[PDB]
């Protein structure tokens, strides 16, 4: 089998340097060309890079030119993307592609096997969120089955992460991706539906998680105006 | 650079059936055209190479047609493995080598009216200053649905942010949130604040509403 | 092939490059695609075109009627008519048949030289500034322009503007 | 700067199935090729210099 | 040209040799001048001129009357006549004229591969003590004397001889 | 010592105009060539085998 393992993705500033490294194995690497491959979170592909399997021809996207580089150690297997001037739009996954064909230049450019992708965040700042509950009241009173949940707000940068009792509480929770408001921050809502003849016989609680900021506040959410 | 247009963004069909996927090009790129799948969590993996050639391990499900400027692909049977992500890329002139934008398969199920529950922002928001008002649709099909903001029997616009979870797993449902951003200057201002839910599997629309108050 | 570039060192022929019989494929900072090297072409053309029609032209035939009529008493002329006939038969179907096989064997030469000529001319212009990594491909020591690309197919290309930028790439890739 | 950018010289291809026979080797499939045998008739008598024939 | 020196990378011919058909143009310190290769030019000479006097000789006949006199009741054989006559003259006008343009054809070709064939002996006789400098040309790394000339053109160019000589006279050019 | 001196391949040329065909193209100039074709006659009846005709 082939295999292309990804590495030295991470957390830096603006202005920073990351290197990458491609750990190939399954192919004579000498014969194929490779390639590195970015997807911003929750959007579409787009290339980044191009190395020859000589190493002697490279092509980038226009907007990494003069600050990403790639380069090939073919005696050890390994490809690697050299990052300088990071930027927050250089925020994505970025996997490595081997090309699909040998020998015929005219037919490169696919891109058959894809590692798992490494992750590069370039934010700026570090902002943790503010829980909130969102309690299910006489207006949230269905009878039945009753709502309720918690509002992550105004952090930065992704991901937070959250759970229902202790991790215990996981069916019918719907965890929203996080939305970018005006003011530059990211804000999301966790919400769970549970029985009415519930709200007494077990606390909720949530746990949210926000580790560049080390935030790990739980909060309680029960009725109020009783 | 070769611009790629790949409508429709989203496709509704079900299991069984047969999906259409269309792949536009600004240039003619011959026969030079991959195509590739994205299932959530996982790499892209490729499909299609010289827009009609199927890759190793390709079940011959899946077609591949076109030239110049005009590509499409064809999931014969469509099983639930292939609801997923499909991206077009053009090899023909590069660099750049340029993707379109996707299409995302979604599982076609019975329409699915959804659950309404509205949110007063919580007393310690009001602390800080800023009120968020939040509107949930919960377990509804399809996705396409309309909610409005009403401000004392006002209608609201430019002022909320919605968010869509992708479709569930076990019962292919989507949950939206409506989160309704105000100071808490304005949201002191007024009384009557309402979520007006529009949806398929609504008769009449659906409002819930809360006040200042209780 | 007899000079070894068709079906050679050039293994297959391009279904993309549909202007030209013999040409470039060329991928540069500024994006890639097939051209055709006209003056190759055309000069090929021609010369085919003209073998053509030499075979065909030089056969002018005047007014003529084959048939002869013979009666019962006259066996020996019919049969000696018959012999003319068929001589001449035999010598045509057989000329036919080894000029056109023999013809088209040159006709194939003819092409796999002109492509052997294409790429040791380019392949004299590069020297050093490219390396020949198969299969009729050059892999430049220094970046080469839309207009660099059109100097070498134009027969122009400036060795010593860019010698030193390979000589540097070039001793720093080997190292 | 860096070094890059490929130059390749090739020869034409197409669909073409027309096969021809060579001194070394039958059914070479070629791009282009022309007939010198005629194989096809009007199937009518006709006049010759102009002038119709005497029936 | 099918094997691209004449009129190829060797751009035109020299009106100054006067004495053979390939040769040399040397230029040293003791002067400079055209000279013709003996071996490769007297053995064209003499396999063009035993391809004339193939095509010529291969042709014996015999004592022969064309004539015939037919009365005018014999118009069937006097048109069977003009028959064979008119037969063997399109058979022997067309494989004339095929065989002039088939083998004018060979003949420059032939031309062409002595040229290259004179070309690359002396390229893979000097190696890199000379530089290959364009239109069939050569520029010494050493001194190339007289004697030193004729070698080359003898083809018993000693290469150990002057390689160290050249070897750091093309690293300091390099240089 | 110094390096320098050259050596250069070539071919004949002259002021001959003579053409012939090839082929691939015509009225090529040649240095050299000859005709297999006799378009000259005496303009005189003679004498086959040594011995005169009957007039």
């Amino acid at each position: 089998e082939v295999q292309l393992l990804e590495s030295g993705g991470g957390l830096v500033q603006p202005g920073g340097s990351l290197r990458l490294s491609c750990a190939v194995s399954g192919f004579t690497f000498s014969k194929y060309a490779m390639n590195w491959v970015r997807q911003a979170p929750g959007k579409g592909l787009e290339w980044v890079s191009h190395i020859s399997g000589s190493g002697i021809s490279t092509y980038y996207a226009d907007s990494v030119k003069g600050r990403f580089t790639i380069s090939r150690d073919t005696s050890k297997n390994m490809l690697y993307l050299q990052m300088n001037s990071l930027r927050a739009e250089d925020t994505a996954i970025y996997y490595c592609a081997k090309d699909a064909i040998s020998g015929q230049i005219w037919l490169q450019g696919t891109f058959d096997y894809w590692g798992q992708g490494t992750l590069v965040t370039v934010f700026n700042q570090i902002k943790g969120p503010s829980v909130f509950p969102l309690a299910p009241s006489s207006k949230s009173t269905s009878g039945g089955t009753a709502a309720l949940g918690c509002l992550v707000k105004d952090y930065f940068p992704e991901p937070v992460t959250v759970s229902w009792n202790s991790g215990a509480l996981t069916s019918g929770v719907h965890t929203f991706p996080a939305v970018l408001q005006s003011s530059g921050l990211y804000s999301l809502s966790s919400v769970v539906t549970v029985p009415s003849s519930s709200l007494g016989t077990q606390t909720y609680i949530c746990n949210v998680n926000h580790k560049p900021s080390n935030t790990k506040v739980d909060k309680k959410v029960e009725p109020k105006s009783c | 650079e070769i611009v790629m247009t790949q409508s429709p963004a989203t496709l509704s069909v079900s299991p069984g059936e047969r999906a259409t996927l269309s792949c536009r090009a600004s240039q003619s790129v011959s026969s030079n055209l991959a195509w590739y799948q994205q299932k959530p969590g996982q790499a892209p993996r490729l499909l299609i190479y010289g827009a009609s050639t199927r890759a190793t391990g390709i079940p011959p499900r899946f077609s591949g047609s076109g030239s110049g400027t005009e590509f499409s692909l064809t999931i014969s049977s469509l099983q639930s493995e292939d609801f997923a992500v499909y991206y077009c890329q053009q090899y023909n002139n590069w660099p750049p080598i340029t993707f379109g934008q996707g299409t995302r398969l979604e599982i076609k199920r019975t329409v699915a009216a959804p659950s309404v529950f509205i949110f007063p922002p919580s007393d310690e928001q009001l602390k800080s200053g800023t009120a968020s008002v939040v509107c949930l649709l919960n377990n509804f099909y399809p996705r396409e649905a309309k909610v409005q903001w009403k401000v004392d029997n006002a209608l609201q616009s430019g002022n909320s942010q919605e968010s869509v979870t992708e479709q569930d797993s076990k019962d292919s449902t989507y949950s939206l949130s409506s989160t309704l951003t105000l100071s808490k200057a304005d949201y002191e201002k007024h009384k009557v604040y309402a979520c007006e839910v529009t949806h398929q599997g609504l008769s009449s629309p659906v409002t819930k509403s809360f006040n200042r108050g209780e | 092939g007899l000079f070894g570039a068709i079906a050679g060192f050039i293994e297959g022929g391009w279904t993309g490059m549909v202007d030209g019989w013999y040409g470039y494929h060329h991928q540069n900072e500024q994006g890639s695609g097939y051209a055709a090297d006209l003056k190759s072409t055309q000069n090929a053309i021609d010369g085919i075109t003209n073998k053509v029609n030499s075979v065909i032209e030089k056969m002018n035939t005047q007014f003529t009627a084959v048939g002869k009529e013979f009666n019962h008493l006259e066996k020996r002329i019919e049969n000696l008519n018959k012999k003319v006939d068929d001589g001449f038969l035999d010598i045509w179907t057989y000329n036919a048949e080894l000029l056109v096989l023999l013809e088209n064997e040159r006709t194939l030469d003819y092409h796999d030289s002109n492509v052997k000529n294409l790429y040791e001319k380019v392949r004299s212009q590069l020297k050093n500034n490219a390396k020949e990594i198969g299969n009729g491909c050059f892999e430049f020591y220094h970046k080469c322009d839309n207009t660099c690309m059109e100097s070498v197919k134009n027969g122009t290309y400036d060795y010593p503007k860019y010698s030193e930028e390979a000589k540097l790439n070039r001793e720093e890739i080997d190292s | 700067a860096d070094p890059g950018d490929t130059l390749c010289i090739g020869y034409h291809a197409n669909n073409s199935t027309d096969t021809v026979d060579t001194v070394l080797e039958k059914n070479v499939t070629v791009t282009h090729s022309v007939n010198l045998l005629e194989d096809k008739h009007n199937g009518k008598l006709c006049k010759l210099r102009g002038v119709a024939p005497l029936h």
